[PDB]
């Protein structure tokens, strides 16, 4: 009952530092390829005292 | 005259339950209107 499997490159997965260098590695070897880019987190904007805003409504129900 | 052997505070040997609440209650009476935010509450 254990996983038999049949493809060899099921545990390959490689390590680049750039996206460009991965792109000429890809291309070297003849593999059809596709690239998803980096979701990069969004910079937010955080404030300690409007926690305690006198009249908007982002007051904290409890502390 | 000058008294300086009595302790003056007796009156508070003679408080019930709510002679702070119906203190504040008679006292509502002589206070400003207060100011408004604009909302009944924060989670409006």
């Amino acid at each position: 009952g254990w996983a038999s499997t049949a493809d060899p490159l099921s545990n390959l997965v490689l390590t680049f530092s750039t996206k460009e260098d991965a792109i000429a590695f890809a291309e070297k070897n003849g593999w059809s390829y596709d690239v998803e880019e980096r979701k990069v987190p969004k910079p937010k904007s955080k404030s300690y005292g409007a926690n305690f805003s006198w009249n908007k409504r982002t007051r904290v129900s409890t502390k | 005259p000058f008294d300086n052997t009595t302790y003056k505070n007796l009156q508070h040997h003679d408080y019930s339950t709510y002679t702070f609440l119906d203190l504040n209650l008679d006292l509502s009476k002589f206070r400003m209107p207060q100011p408004s935010s604009g909302r009944e509450s924060p989670r409006h």
